[PDB]
C-alpha cells in the first residue's frame, strides 16, 4: 500500500503569507494524488484534483504542484477561513490511500 | 456492399464495444488486487487500446485472474479486427487485380 | 548576428503589470521553443514557461504563483510574457531562450531587469574621476568615473565605446535614499594618458539614457 | 503499376507522414504534463516509429490524453499500413500461383 | 518535478588545476543534462549538452560525463575566465528544472 507523508504535522502563518503542505509518497504515483479540506465539524472538500488541477468553486489562491513522490499545495495570501485540516489522498495503486493531515495555524 | 466490408465495418464497431467493456470490466476486477494500476476508466480505457493493438506499452497492465482474462478477449478482439480489415484489403486487391487481367 | 533580444530594464509600481518581449532572429524552425526564466538577486535560475510560437501552445511552472502569461506574434518572431499584478517577491533578471525542442537553451536573451517599487526613474549623474596632482605616476595609471543617483538598476558602463575591455572594474551598486550608486575603474598604461583619449559610456536603459565622459586630467 | 503496389508505396509514404506529424503532435500534447517523457523531437519520433511497428518498448509513452490520441492514430496507421503490405503480397503470389496453374 | 542537487555551492581551486562540479538527480534521467556557465553580469552560456557532448566555440578543457542520476562537470586546468556559476539542467521529463548553481573560485 503506498504511504502518504504530511510533514510538518502544523503550520503556522501569518494573515496573507504564502503557504505550502507537503505530500510525500512511498513510491512514484505520477499525478494522481488529490487534496482535500477538512474543517472543525466538517466534511472534507475537494480541493485540487490530479496533483494542479482547479476544482470550480474553489478559490484562485489554491494552488497545487509536483509529480512522481513530492506533492505541494499552495495557498498564495492565507486568510481566516483557510484554517482546516488539510489532506492528501493518491488513486494511483490500489487500495485508495491518505496522508494524516496537516492543520493550517493563523 | 460487398460482404468484406460489411464484416471490416463489423469487426471495427465489435472493437469499438470490447474496448469500452473491457474499460470496464478491468477495473473492475482489478479493484480490490493491492498494488493494482489498472483502477480507473479513463487510463482503462488508454489501456485497452494499447492492449488490442498489441502495443503494450508496461505502463499499465492487469495482475488479478479475470482482468488478465478480460485482457486475453481485447487482445484476440484487436488481432482478429485487424486481420479482417488486412483480408479485406486482400479481397479488394484480388479483385482488382483480376478485372485488369481481364479474368 | 544577437539571436534573441530583450530590453534592459523595466520598472513597475507594485500591483502594476508589464508586458516582456523578446525578439528573435538567426534561424526560426516551426518546432522551435521560447523559454522563460528568473533570477532573482543573489538566487539561481528558475525555469518560468515556454511558448511554441508556431502553434501558440505555452506551458507554465506550476510550483509557482502564476502571474505569468505568454503570447507570440508570428509576424514579428516576437514573443511576449505578460506578469501581471507584481510585487517585490517578482523583482527579478528574467531571461529568454531558445530550444530547438531537442532538450537544451542554446541561445539567450541578454535579460530584462523588472524592478517593482513606487520610485520614479532618474537618469544617473556621471562624474571623471582623474588622479589629484600630487598624485604619483606607476608604468600604470588609474582612471575612474562615478554613476550616482540613478534608479531603478541597471547601468552599464564601458571604456571608449567597448574598446577598452582589459583594466576595467565596475562595482556592484549601492543603493542609498532610493538612488543607486557605483564607480567603475579603468587601468591603462601611463605612457597612453591623456596622450591618447579615455571616455567611459553610461548607458541606463530604464531612462532610455546614455552619456560619454572623457577622463581629461585636472586644471 | 497495379493497384496493390501502388496502395503499398502510397501506404509508405503516409506512414512517414504519420510518424513526422504524429513526432510533433506529442511533444505538443506531452508538454506540460509533470513527469512526461515524449517531450522532445528525435525521441518522439523513435517513440512513433516503436508505436506503428506496436513493438512498444516501455521506455516512452504518451500520459496525456491528446497524446494518447496521437499514439492511437499512429498505431492504427501502422498496423493498416504493413496490413496493405501483406495484403499486396498475397495478391502478387495469389496472381502468380493462377498463371502456374493456367488459369 | 525532478530535484537537482549540486553540492557543494562554492568550489575552491588552485590557478591549473583540475576541478569538478557534481550534479545529483532526485531520479534516473539517462543522460539528459545540460550545462552552463553564469559570469558575473552575464547571461548563461551552454557548456556541455547531453551530459558529455561538445559545443563548439566552448574551450577543450571543459568535458562532462555521467548517466542516470549522477553528472560532473570538470575543468583540467582552470584559469581566471573560469571564474563564474555553473548550473546543471535536466530535460528528460517536463517540466525542465535546474540545479541550484555552484560557484567556481580560484
Amino acid at each position: 500500500d503506498i504511504l502518504l507523508t504530511q510533514s510538518p504535522a502544523i503550520l503556522s502563518v501569518s494573515p496573507g503569507e504564502r503557504v505550502s503542505f507537503s505530500c510525500r509518497a512511498s513510491q512514484s504515483i505520477g499525478t494522481d494524488i488529490h487534496w482535500y479540506q477538512q474543517r472543525t465539524n466538517g466534511s472534507p472538500r475537494l480541493l485540487i484534483k490530479y496533483a494542479s488541477e482547479s476544482i470550480s468553486g474553489i478559490p484562485s489562491r489554491f494552488s497545487g504542484s509536483g509529480s512522481g513522490t513530492d506533492f505541494t499545495l499552495s495557498i498564495n495570501s492565507v486568510e481566516s477561513e483557510d484554517i482546516a485540516n488539510y489532506y492528501c489522498q493518491q488513486s494511483n495503486r490500489w487500495p485508495f490511500t491518505f496522508g494524516s493531515g496537516t492543520k493550517l495555524e493563523i | 456492399s460487398a460482404l468484406h466490408w460489411r464484416a471490416a465495418g463489423a469487426a471495427t464497431v465489435l472493437l469499438v464495444i470490447v474496448l469500452l467493456a473491457g474499460s470496464y470490466l478491468a477495473v473492475l476486477a482489478e479493484r480490490g488486487a493491492p498494488g493494482a494500476q489498472l483502477i480507473t476508466y479513463p487510463r482503462a480505457l488508454w489501456w485497452s487500446v494499447e492492449t488490442a493493438t498489441t502495443v503494450g506499452y508496461g505502463d499499465l497492465y492487469p495482475v488479478t485472474l479475470w482482468g488478465r482474462c478480460v485482457a486475453v478477449v481485447v487482445m484476440v478482439a484487436g488481432i482478429t479486427s485487424f486481420g479482417l480489415v488486412t483480408a479485406a484489403l486482400a479481397t479488394w486487391f484480388v479483385g482488382r487485380e483480376q478485372e485488369r487481367r481481364g479474368h | 548576428q544577437v539571436q534573441l533580444q530583450q530590453p534592459g530594464a523595466e520598472l513597475v509600481k507594485p500591483g502594476a503589470s508589464v508586458k516582456l518581449s523578446c525578439k528573435a532572429s538567426g534561424y526560426t524552425f516551426t518546432s522551435d521553443w521560447i523559454h522563460w526564466v528568473k533570477q532573482r538577486p543573489g538566487h539561481g535560475l528558475e525555469w518560468i514557461g515556454e511558448i511554441i510560437p508556431s502553434y501558440g501552445r505555452a506551458n507554465y511552472n506550476e510550483k509557482i504563483q502564476k502571474k505569468a502569461t505568454l503570447t507570440a506574434d508570428k509576424s514579428s518572431s516576437t514573443a511576449f510574457m505578460q506578469l501581471s499584478s507584481l510585487t517585490s517577491e517578482d523583482s527579478a533578471v528574467y531571461y529568454c531562450a531558445r530550444e530547438r525542442g531537442d532538450g537544451y537553451f542554446a541561445v539567450w536573451g541578454a535579460g530584462t531587469t523588472v524592478t517593482v517599487s513606487s520610485a520614479k526613474t532618474t537618469p544617473p549623474s556621471v562624474y571623471p574621476l582623474a588622479p589629484g596632482s600630487a598624485a604619483q605616476t606607476n608604468s600604470m595609471v588609474t582612471l575612474g568615473c562615478l554613476v550616482k543617483g540613478y534608479f531603478p538598476e541597471p547601468v552599464t558602463v564601458t571604456w571608449n565605446s567597448g574598446s577598452l575591455s582589459s583594466g576595467v572594474h565596475t562595482f556592484p551598486a549601492v543603493l542609498q535614499s532610493d538612488l543607486y550608486t557605483l564607480s567603475s575603474s579603468v587601468t591603462v598604461p601611463s605612457s597612453s594618458w591623456p596622450s591618447e583619449t579615455v571616455t567611459c559610456n553610461v548607458a541606463h536603459p530604464a531612462s532610455s539614457t546614455k552619456v560619454d565622459k572623457k577622463i581629461v586630467p585636472r586644471d
